[PDB]
């Protein structure tokens, strides 16, 4: 026969490889095709739908729906901080079960701006400003809203809008943040404080809720498939 | 006769100089096709692209050399400093001057050189060096002619003959350098630009450059000249650029 | 080789890449 | 009319240099072998990379896994072939903690499976750094307070090699060891250094004991 | 299946081969390319950058600076020798750690021209001249400066040039020498003289010390790649 | 043979000479 | 500079414009505008100092 | 490959699919 | 292949069918 | 096949007959 030599690699099986095989089925007449909806091309699809934000997770609200909730009423002070939660879309418990942070389990490096959104549930009586910041690392997570304001931010006021949509810009040094947690590839703060105050009138109740809700961006993207840690096993299951 | 003005500060060298260039590479601003960061960034210029003058110090008989960190250097420079607090990423060049000047009855040779990603070793095998060891702003670390003992916990290995790297000491000239020969200059002037494996970096965290001056022969002089030879080093900030502008970090 | 189906059966092909 | 071709970047590095092996028996359920990826353990690959400041390359990894027979009391012995496992576990996956655990379904994580007696396994691996080149030196901290962890280790987050024996033991224990290989390819390389002089002491770090910058001789007219 | 042979040399794993093999991350997208200073391609570059030779390696002196500083000064007498080494740059002590030695020590073979530069490194006020000699073997050592004029050599006047460039010439019956020590490939002798004195004015030190530089000239090339003979184990680095 | 890529990525490719 | 031939030196001429005060070291002067003159260099240094005010005269 | 007969017999040819 | 001589020689080659 | 280097080194290829 034609003479040939054998390479290192012969006889192994790699997991990923993408060879050829014999059918041990030949000249099968496979069912025709038929349109579904909502096909799926790339995961990045569903990493871009927004999904609820567990927020408020504390252990009291991680077996309910107050997870969601995020409290907010009239005060009688200025500039107090609604929530807070470090930028990390896929080691943080705030993000980490959402639809993009249960994509992100999936992967080892992400890059991309992140979209979040806060929706207003108290009633059309209300009005109110509140400023949504991103604080870059180097220093802490901001204080006060002075510290706040300082970096990137804008003022959302529920009166003239029910929804308001803030895309957290990618800053970083490098082109990919590790999924998982890592000084190194620290992402910042978001923030939330009370611009002027909650304010309604007789017969309205003053304590409201905010949704908040999180998705990619289009330029988004994941790299290295592992994994996920969320799923696990001790037997087969029968 | 030549002069180089950056902004509201000038030096003077003679025509034939011979400024000495990186590799090759003038500093320049990043460009967008490999820039990662999306915010629009800070370009102060005039106000941080200027000759800012460190603390002198004194080259003895006995002297071992001295070192600095780049960016740490700077750190408390006027606008330059605040921009760097102020800011979570930044990139920048530089230009090196350093002065050293002495009669024709005085002798002796310094090498200037500037070296990337200059990581130390510390005098303790188990321990990293801390960072008042590894930098001193402005003012300079000293290389000693002896060794460093194990017995000190966090101080870094500054046995000059491997240069605080465990190298050849006089293997450096492989990186951007200048000599200065008594003999024949006063003065070298190095042009670096921001080498790094990342297009932006925060300053305070990394320090990309350290510069290094090492007498490889001793000054020496008669009795009757001048005894006190300082060595005095300018350094100016070239296309300084800046992202992530934040709340003031505290260090 | 480069691309060359060995394989009269679709399902034989490698993964679409 | 001398040509520099084996002085190139590429011929000098394109050489399989073992970076590390690990050894795993047969005989428990802790039978199985861990090692952080890194390129610092071993002194001729470390000094041959450190030539340089930042590396840009593909990587082929190559195995030579071997086993030896160890003490047994069962009167004739008579194992079949080995079959051996290899999973790659990138940083945040699950990791195996033992030999029969789940983590080694390998549904996502790339994973080799190998038996002895025939060629070594052999893989390709591309450019993964976060950044736009590796980093043979960072004269920086982790932390942005510069407490903490110093040095190049501060960049060294590229996971952990799993390795078992798939076959069930038998009436003899088998202790096996595995010789991992790495061979850049496509290499590009920037900012050339001194070449290390002092002898490595640590894996994590670029700690030294002061040397002398050559050898001797009497006088300096000995010839 | 196709008719094939199988050869010697199948299966076998050959360290230095060339062979592609399947790739464990399929379809993985690579950081961009970033413009970086200090392109290397080939090692000769690494050994044309001229380093400090410590000439003076005496047993006191590899511990410090002094291993580099030739001592010169004025004499009352004439035709001594300042130094002298053999032009063994992978083998001898004196060459065998600059640039230019390390690099010859992952190497075999070596051939081309070696630039030696001299700086010195005294006063102003200071003048002389020195003769730099190179001797091809078959003699021994020059004793004396009327042998080492004889052949190759040059006149450098300090007064005038305070940097000399001696390119050693490539005089081989061979094409290629030996990195290691070997008579049968021997180079010759490099040796340095007062051509006349050093000469000073009063109040200037007489004592003066001379730095020389060592290079691979255009015409360097190396062969044979080995493992160097300068970094070793006992155990891995933990 | 003589030069042909039998893999789909860059990475597989033999060393650059 | 009217010293020996054989004298060297570098200077420092720095103009502060008013705000704060008159630098009190060098790190201050080097802060504003400023020149380094090398007596060994350039026995003559000309230094023009820039019109900088509020106003587009200045009292006598 | 694709098809191509590597015997001289016809009955050492693959099923006819 | 359908025939193609690998050896040099024609004693290498297969019968005369 | 007939005569194709699988090598780029001209020492890998056979005896020149
Ligand atoms: C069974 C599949 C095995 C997959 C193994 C993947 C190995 C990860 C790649 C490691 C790259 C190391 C780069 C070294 C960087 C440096 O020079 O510091």
């Amino acid at each position: 026969g034609l003479p040939v030599m054998t390479t290192p690699g012969s006889t192994q099986f790699l997991t990923s490889d993408d060879f050829q095989s014999p059918s041990a089925m030949p000249q099968f007449d496979v069912t025709p095709e038929m349109q579904i909806p909502g096909r799926v091309n790339n995961l990045m699809e569903i990493a871009e739908v927004d999904s609820v934000v567990p927020v408020n997770n504390t252990e009291a609200n991680v077996n309910s729906l107050k997870a969601y909730q995020i409290p907010v009423q009239s005060n009688s002070d200025n500039g107090k901080q609604v929530f807070g939660f470090p930028l990390q879309p896929g080691a943080n418990g705030v993000l980490n079960r959402t639809l993009l942070g249960e994509i992100l389990n999936y992967y080892t490096h992400w890059s991309g701006s992140i979209k979040l959104t806060f929706m207003f549930c108290g009633s059309a009586m209300a009005t109110g400003k509140f400023l949504l910041a991103y604080s870059p690392p180097g220093a802490g997570v901001p204080k006060n809203r002075k510290d706040a304001m300082l970096g990137t931010h804008v003022i959302w006021d529920v009166g003239l809008q029910s929804s308001c949509v803030l895309c957290v810009p990618w800053i970083s040094q490098t082109h990919y943040r590790y999924v998982v947690e890592d000084e190194y590839t620290a992402a910042g703060y978001i923030t939330c404080w009370y611009q002027t105050n909650i304010v309604v009138p007789a017969d309205v109740q003053s304590s409201c809720d905010i949704l908040c809700f999180v998705s990619a961006c289009n330029d988004f993207s994941v790299r290295m498939l592992k994994d996920t840690p969320f799923i696990r096993q001790d037997t087969f299951y029968q | 006769v030549r002069s180089i003005t950056l902004g509201n500060s000038t030096i003077t060298t003679q025509e034939c100089a011979n400024v000495v260039v990186g590799y090759g590479v003038w500093p320049e601003y990043l460009k967008d096709n490999e820039a990662t960061a999306e915010d629009q960034p800070t370009q102060p210029d005039v106000a941080t692209c200027r000759f800012y003058t460190l603390e002198s110090v004194q080259w003895m008989k006995n002297s071992a050399g001295w070192w600095w960190k780049l960016p740490d250097a700077l750190s408390q420079m006027g606008l330059f400093g605040q921009n760097m607090q102020y800011h979570y990423l930044g990139r920048t060049g530089y230009t090196i001057h350093v002065q050293c000047n002495a009669s024709k009855f005085h002798q002796g040779c310094l090498l200037v050189v500037c070296v990337p990603e200059a990581e130390m070793g510390c005098s303790n095998l188990n321990n990293t060096p801390e960072f008042a060891e590894l930098s001193g702003g402005d003012t300079a670390r000293m290389f000693t002619d002896t060794q460093i003992g194990e017995t000190n916990s966090k101080k870094v290995q500054t046995a000059v003959w491997n240069a605080g790297m465990g190298v050849g000491v006089g293997n450096l000239t492989i990186y951007p350098h200048q000599w200065i020969n008594l003999r024949t200059n006063n003065s070298a002037t190095i042009v670096m630009p921001y080498i790094n494996s990342v297009p932006m970096d925060n300053m305070f965290r990394h320090n990309n450059l350290t510069l290094m001056i090492i007498p490889f022969v001793p000054l020496n002089y008669s009795e009757g000249s001048s005894p006190y030879v300082p060595i005095t080093v300018t350094i100016a900030p070239m296309c300084a650029e800046y992202n992530g502008l934040r709340l003031a970090s505290s260090q | 080789y480069t691309n060359i189906n060995y394989y009269k059966d679709a399902a034989s092909n490698s993964a679409n890449r | 009319y001398h040509s520099r071709s084996e002085s190139s970047i590429e011929n000098f590095l394109c050489r399989a240099a073992c970076v590390y092996y690990a050894t795993y028996t047969n005989n428990s359920e802790k039978g199985y072998a861990e090692w952080v990826i890194n390129t610092r353990q071993v002194a001729q690959l470390r000094r041959k990379l450190e030539l340089f400041t930042y590396l840009r390359f593909d990587l082929e990894l190559t195995f030579v896994i071997t086993s030896a027979q160890q003490p047994s009391t069962a009167t004739s012995v008579d194992a079949p072939v080995q079959t051996h496992q290899i999973m790659y576990v990138p940083p945040g996956g699950p990791v195996p903690t033992k030999v029969t655990d789940y983590a080694w379904q390998t549904s996502t994580n790339p994973s080799v499976f190998w038996t002895e007696g025939n060629a070594p396994p052999r893989m390709s691996i591309p450019f993964i750094s976060i950044g736009n080149a590796y980093s043979c030196f960072y004269d920086g901290w982790t932390q942005f307070s510069r407490n903490g962890v110093y040095g190049i280790n501060t960049l060294n987050n590229m996971g952990t090699l799993y390795m078992r024996h798939v076959n069930e033991a038998g009436q003899g224990p088998i202790k096996s060891t595995v010789r991992i290989y790495f061979k850049p390819k496509h290499v590009k390389a920037w900012v050339p250094r001194p070449p290390r002089l002092c002898q490595y002491e640590k894996q994590k770090n670029v700690n030294f004991t002061p040397t002398g910058v050559t050898t001797t001789r009497v006088g300096i007219t000995t010839t």
